RNA sequence: AGAUCUUGGUGGUAGUAGCAAAUAUUCAAACGAGAACUUUGAAGGCCGAAGUGGAGAAGGGUUCCAUGUGAACAGCAGUUGA
RNA sequence: CCCACUGUCCCUACCUACUAUCCAGCGAAACCACAGCCAAGGGAACGGGCUUGGCGGAAUCAGCGGGGAAAGAAGACCCUG
RNA sequence: CACCCACUAAUAGGGAACGUGAGCUGGGUUUAGACCGUCGUGAGACAGGUUAGUUUUACCCUACUGAUGAUGUGUUGUUGC
């Protein structure tokens, strides 16, 4: 009913879900669990991770 | 019964390791009475002891 | 042969002894307390159980850290065993005592254990190596058992 | 000598006999004090905890940092369908305590009720209370039973009822259902008689005894641990690396003097599966429950004010080893005691809710229903498929259907 | 009655401590009264050439080999065996 | 002493293998005046026994290390001969 | 023991065989190796300094922690005080 949010994987965080990431430079980020925050901490790129939304919309999947 | 003389004698004739000696275990009763390696050698001719073939080490990974 | 507590009829009576069975001694004896006034079909199915785990025998006097079974509440007792060994001599025993029945000519439907007794066997020595090349005895415990059965139904 | 420090002790002292309960439902031992003005009404019920989950919710709680802001707060569901009264029992009081005075029970006994009474139901005869319902049709056992009453009412100071969990009801495989005895206060002794009479052989739903945002107590039998050493069982400091015959001990069990092991020392032993009593729980929601009208209903359970989804408070697969609710359930805040499908006892506060933790009204906005078997991503099944689109299995099940 | 006495016998402890150094056994069959342990076959493994292999010295002295037994021993068992 | 490192620690938790656990079989050893609930008293000046009092309910299991001034050596310290 | 740093409402003093080693540790004292200084002719000594140096056993009774039970109510169960 608060805010929705979306994590690096691009899904809908419920509240009560999920960490909130600020990085010291002045950015806020939020992951909906502990893979996609590693999946976040190695740096890797959300486009080429298959069930990632960022993936599926520049592949237009579906 | 208890062959262990005839496969040490089976193994000592065919000149190969106990393991590649082959007893059949159908004709058990014929095997058990053979004590001598005379009678080692009418069994391999008969058939009854194979030496069997030595496991496979292929090399075609390492070529 | 002089067995202890003789039958008041020897007629209606069958005996079976053992001596030296290579049997633990209070295995047995709490053995021969369990079975102690059954009928021979009672206890042969009894000695049965016990072989398969089925029913367990009450340890009531060497019952020095036995452990707790379930099947020990059929009797007023906790602690509880199976010994296979106790069970097949017994059951031999028993056979005997059966053979002996027949050889009088009476039926060995109507049996009941009336006397049953299992006394210490001589020890026999083994030996063992302790940690400061000390030996220590290795003994063994057999027993002799008598028991006397009687035609009552 | 003293210790050259001070330090708190380890583990408490009212809960010394550190035992496992001698009871599987956990029983009142003190019902709230009767009042005689008050209408009839009981005082406790049975639960059965189903799971957990959170909640989100906006505090009125004037002066502080949370005041008209959003907060999450864990819940436990508490699955409680109606029970069935069958019985009443009237205490006299003694100056040796209370004592029972006389029993009455109701006829037509429900079978998962005559159930408690058979260690082994396969091979009963179900001959419980057989001959004794007779004594409900003759009219030699009628003017028993109102003699009896008369009796109750003109000597008995407190009186219980005694209802029971309908095990059909719940998904579990036990079907064997729950006893107890509930206190009935709030009048004269003829009054709540009478009321309890006419409450015999009926059902009781949990609105009726409990209400709205109103802070109960939880009795229960805690999560056996089974047999436990002293770090876990009590919560000492562990030994350094270097101790030969073990860490995870107490170094001293007491001094020289007086020669004995004081009951105070921490030792190993069970943990877990106590008895325990916890106060001052508030109900955030009464759940309703499924009903079939014309259809299944399921938003009444889940749908809250702003919300308006159609969606039961059964979580997303079910919830976790306990199955799925469909009655009445209760909505505690916080944690409760016990695994699992384990019988709760809830009861009316003893105390005076004044404080302002207390009676302050309760309204949820959302009520999480995400997977718990796991990382739960979607609220109800129609939002899982809307974000996934068809899949593989679906497209294939389709072909299949034209 | 003593002498931490000598010799010998026997208890409680106690059916207790214990039978945990080196990854691992399974199925079927046969003999056999009796099979977790005997033997054969199949399977999975291990030792992995500085070996759990093949042979010698010193030392041991018949343990070597055949057949047979299930009295005693191989701290379980064994139809097996130094 | 410093850099890094980390469950040494904050502050503990979980997992694996073998034990312990139970069963089958086999099966000792140390030790043992007799036995073994405490408080106070007196006493060889710190009692299991005695007095006073508190009390006391068969058989046992898994732990445990407060006591038995526990066991292990006729104190190796000191003194005498 | 002492002292300092910091926090805190406060950082009070003590006992239980100078509590507590079959609970731990072994840093000290208090063996055998060894060096320095002092003493002695010397072997050797030094509540003088330094360094390195095996911490055994519980399965018994009892205590304590838990666990079966056990006594009567004819049996057995349910609910309770
Ligand atoms: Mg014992
Ligand atoms: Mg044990
Ligand atoms: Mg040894
Ligand atoms: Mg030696
Ligand atoms: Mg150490
Ligand atoms: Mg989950
Ligand atoms: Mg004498
Ligand atoms: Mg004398
Ligand atoms: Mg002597
Ligand atoms: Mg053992
Ligand atoms: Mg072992
Ligand atoms: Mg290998
Ligand atoms: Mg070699
Ligand atoms: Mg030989
Ligand atoms: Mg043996
Ligand atoms: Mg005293
Ligand atoms: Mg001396
Ligand atoms: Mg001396
Ligand atoms: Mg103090
Ligand atoms: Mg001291
Ligand atoms: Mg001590
Ligand atoms: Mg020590
Ligand atoms: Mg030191
Ligand atoms: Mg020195
Ligand atoms: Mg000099
Ligand atoms: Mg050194």
């Amino acid at each position: 009913m608060k805010v929705e949010l979306c994590s690096f994987s691009g899904y809908k965080i419920y509240p009560g879900h999920g960490r909130r990431y600020a990085r010291t430079d002045g950015k806020v980020f939020q992951f909906l669990n502990a893979k996609c925050e590693s999946a976040f901490l190695s740096k890797r790129n959300p486009r080429q991770i298959n069930w990632t939304v960022l993936y599926r919309r520049k592949h237009k999947k579906g | 019964s208890m062959l262990r003389l005839q496969k040490r004698l089976a193994s000592s004739v065919l000149r190969c390791g106990k393991k590649k000696v082959w007893l059949d275990p159908n004709e058990t009763n014929e095997i058990a009475n053979a004590n001598s390696r005379q009678q080692i050698r009418k069994l391999i001719k008969d058939g009854l002891i194979i030496r069997k073939p030595v496991t496979v080490h292929s090399r075609a990974r390492c070529r | 042969v002089r067995y202890s507590l003789d039958p008041e009829n020897p007629t209606k009576s069958c005996k079976s002894r053992g001596s030296n069975l290579r049997v633990h001694f209070k295995n047995t004896r709490e053995t021969a307390q369990a079975i102690k006034g059954m009928h021979i079909r009672k206890a042969t199915k009894y000695l049965k159980d016990v072989t398969l785990q089925k029913q367990c025998v009450p340890f009531r006097r060497y019952n020095g850290g036995v452990g707790r079974c379930a099947q020990a509440k059929q009797w007023g007792w906790t602690q509880g065993r199976w010994p296979k060994k106790s069970a097949e001599f017994l059951l031999h025993m028993l056979k005997n005592a059966e053979s002996n029945a027949e050889l009088k000519g009476l039926d060995v439907d109507s049996l009941v254990i009336e006397h049953i007794q299992v006394n210490k066997a001589p020890k026999m020595r083994r030996r063992t190596y302790r940690a400061h090349g000390r030996i220590n005895p290795y003994m063994s415990s057999p027993c002799h058992i008598e028991m006397i059965l009687t035609e009552k139904e | 000598s003293h210790r050259k420090f001070s330090a708190p002790r380890h583990g408490s002292l009212g809960f010394l006999p550190r035992k496992r309960s001698s009871r599987h439902r956990g029983k009142v031992k003190s019902f709230p004090k009767d009042d005689p003005s008050k209408p009839v009404h009981l005082t406790a019920f049975l639960g059965y905890k189903a799971g957990m989950t959170h909640i989100v919710r906006e505090v009125d709680r004037p002066g502080s940092k949370v005041n008209k802001k959003e907060v999450v707060e864990a819940v436990t569901i508490v699955e409680t369908p109606p029970m069935v009264v069958v019985g009443i029992v009237g205490y006299v009081e003694t100056p040796r305590g209370l004592r029972t005075f006389k029993t009455v029970f109701a006829e037509h006994i429900s079978d998962e009720c005559k159930r408690r009474f058979y260690k082994n139901w396969h091979k009963s005869k179900k001959k419980a209370f057989t001959k004794y319902c007779k004594k409900w049709q003759d009219e030699d056992g009628k003017k028993q039973l109102e003699k009896d009453f008369s009796s109750m009412k003109k000597y008995c100071q407190v009186i219980r009822v005694i209802a029971h969990t309908q095990m059909r009801l719940l998904p579990l495989r036990q079907k064997k259902a729950h006893l107890m005895e509930i206190q009935v206060n709030g009048g004269t002794v003829a009054e709540k008689l009478d009321w309890a009479r006419e409450r015999l052989e009926q059902q009781v739903p949990v609105n009726q005894v409990f209400g709205q945002d109103e802070m109960i107590d939880v009795i229960g039998v805690t999560k056996g641990k089974g047999y436990k050493g002293v770090t876990s069982r009590w919560h000492t400091k562990k030994l350094p690396r270097k101790t030969h015959r073990g860490l995870r001990k107490v170094a001293c069990i007491g001094a020289w003097h007086p020669a004995r092991v004081a009951f105070s020392v921490a030792r190993a032993g069970q943990k877990g599966y106590h008895h325990r009593t916890e106060i001052n729980k508030k109900i955030y929601k009464i759940g309703q429950g499924y009903l079939i009208k014309d259809g299944k209903l399921i938003k009444n359970n889940a749908s809250t004010d702003y919300d308006l989804s159609d969606k039961s408070i059964n979580p997303l697969g079910g919830f976790v080893h306990y199955g799925e609710v469909t009655n009445d359930f209760v909505m505690l805040k916080g944690c409760v005691v016990g695994t699992k499908k384990r019988v709760l006892t809830l009861r009316k506060s003893l105390l005076v809710q004044t404080k302002r933790r207390a009676l302050e009204k309760i309204d949820l906005k959302f009520i999480d229903t995400t997977s718990k078997f796991g990382h739960g991503r979607f609220q109800t099944m129609e939002e899982k498929k809307a974000f996934m689109g068809p899949l593989k299995k679906d497209r294939i099940a389709k072909e299949e259907g034209a």
